[PDB]
């Protein structure tokens, strides 16, 4: 299957120049283009450049043509995106995007996204606590159980239980302190509670946090 | 530069009615245009291309229109699990340009919400922090007012909330509020309440616990 | 004439 990987987020200091980078499988880039997409926070899709699988076709949105720079290594079957003078402007998360159509019919990728964040506060990992189940988070034969995710920088943290039943994610929340926090909770049946180990796995990738957590019952 | 003006912003409809967004090209674009539904923390996916081919798996409800300047696309039956932003793109030469994006929601019956409180982990009050939640789940409308009472002490200015994405299944929301006290602060009292109400809610609702 | 397509 056509796979393309995101690798290059992070935090950045603005006036830096970042590369990002997409490795490609499935395909050899002998045909058609490949572009770079942004999104930034809540706001919409944007196209930001395009190269095509011989190198030329180089070419970008307005808002970014005087200082972003598209290329390609076929020997890696790879994209690069280098982004220079960066600014608050350009946090977002970037993916790479390949999309044509022929007689098989339409061909669309994504990748999974990387979000660069420029600013100049420091990396941060976060603390993992459990939100315990009870009495106080019982319906039914259903109790809610989860974690919380707390003061990290930047985004974005994943969460996932029993390493991957009604999970909500709430979004990532900016306090007064500069600092991120978000919960994840699921439901789960009340007469599991004492029988099953609950545990949230939480990755922080920009500061190289791992965290596993039991979630355990409180009278 | 092409410009891809889509309309309206946002859409709040109702299960079953028949919506309609447009897209407008400031140049001629025969019928390279193609429409992507993008959910909160998705890679967006294709649609609909050449303005009215439909993807494979694309329910029938979906359907595109147009050429050259003016495009529609048209949910004849609008469904839960289509609440998302949708964006048109042209795709006349070697880049791309999308509209701005318009954002589908669903208006439903009232739900109320069920209520639940969390509180704080001793691993945390190891830090010197008590971090207090309270849950609501599964309701609609959006807005709610939570108060949280610290031995009936109205709190204001320490807690913040943080709201789901509708659901894909029923279009409600649920909501976490989270209060943050000092530990010296949290072990100083005996009653934490939130108190919640909602259109769903005749009396206000309060989930309580005391501490230990 | 479209370099998307076919």
């Amino acid at each position: 299957q056509v796979q393309l990987v995101e690798s290059g987020g992070g935090v950045v200091q603005p006036g830096r120049s970042l590369r990002l980078s997409c490795a490609a499988s499935g395909f050899t880039f002998s045909s058609y283009g490949m572009h770079w997409v942004r999104q930034a926070p809540g706001k919409g899709l944007e196209w930001v450049a395009v190269i095509w699988y011989d190198g030329s076709n180089r070419y970008y949105a307005d808002s970014v043509k005087g200082r972003f720079t598209i290329s390609r290594d076929n020997s890696k079957n790879t994209l690069f995106l280098q982004m220079n003078s960066l600014r608050a402007e350009d946090t977002a998360v970037y993916y790479c995007h390949r999309n044509y159509y022929d007689s098989s019919g339409p061909f669309d990728y994504w990748g999974q996204g990387t979000l660069v964040t420029v600013s100049s506060a420091s990396t941060k990992g976060p603390s993992v606590f459990p939100l315990a189940p009870s009495s106080k988070s019982t319906s039914g034969g259903t109790a809610a159980l989860g974690c919380l995710v707390k003061d990290y920088f930047p985004e974005p943290v994943t969460v996932s239980w029993n390493s991957g039943s009604g999970v909500h994610t709430f979004p990532a929340v900016l306090q007064s302190s500069g600092l991120y926090s978000l919960s994840s909770v699921v439901t789960v049946p009340s007469s599991s509670l004492g029988t099953q180990t609950y545990i949230c796995n939480v990755n922080h990738k920009p500061s190289n946090t791992k965290v596993d957590k039991k979630v355990e019952p409180k009278s | 530069d092409i410009q891809m003006t889509q309309s309206p912003s946002t859409l709040s409809a109702s299960v079953g009615d028949r919506v309609t967004i447009t897209c407008r090209a400031s140049q001629f674009i025969s019928r390279w245009l193609a429409w992507y539904q993008q959910k909160p923390g998705k890679a967006p996916k294709l649609l609909i291309y050449k303005a009215s081919s439909l993807e494979s798996g694309v329910p029938s409800r979906f359907s595109g229109s147009g050429s050259e300047t003016h495009f529609t696309l048209t949910i004849s039956s609008l469904q839960p699990d289509d609440v998302a932003t949708y964006y048109c793109q042209e795709y006349t030469s070697y880049g791309r340009t999308f509209g701005q994006g318009t954002k589908v929601e669903i208006k439903r019956t009232v739900a109320a919400p069920s209520v639940f409180i969390f509180p704080p982990s001793d691993e945390q009050l190891k830090s010197g922090t008590a971090s207090v939640v309270c849950l609501l789940n599964n309701f609609y409308p959006r807005e709610a007012k939570v108060q949280w009472k610290v031995d009936n002490a109205l709190q204001s200015g320490n807690s913040q909330e943080s709201v789901t994405e509708q659901d894909s299944k029923d279009s409600t929301y649920s909501l976490s509020s989270t209060l943050t006290l000092s530990k010296a602060d949290y072990e100083k009292h005996k009653v934490y309440a939130c108190e919640v109400t909602h259109q769903g809610l005749s009396s206000p609702v309060t989930k309580s616990f005391n501490r230990g | 004439a479209n370099p998307n397509v076919d």
